């Protein structure tokens, strides 16, 4: 089941809400 | 990482703000 897949989803929207104009990287290494 | 941290279990926009730019 893609539980990681869809977790990403999530804490992509999340991280932009709160990052803002500050914006973020999500990479491989993140 | 962000998701070992962070999809194991919850992350509040306090400890997300620690990945922004
Ligand atoms: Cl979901
Ligand atoms: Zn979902």
């Amino acid at each position: 089941f893609v539980n990681q897949h869809l977790c990403g989803s999530h804490l992509v929207e999340a991280l932009y809400l709160v990052c803002g104009e500050r914006g973020f990287f999500y990479t491989d290494k993140t | 990482g962000i998701v070992e941290q962070c999809c194991t279990s919850i992350c509040s926009l306090y400890q997300l703000e620690n990945y922004c730019n």
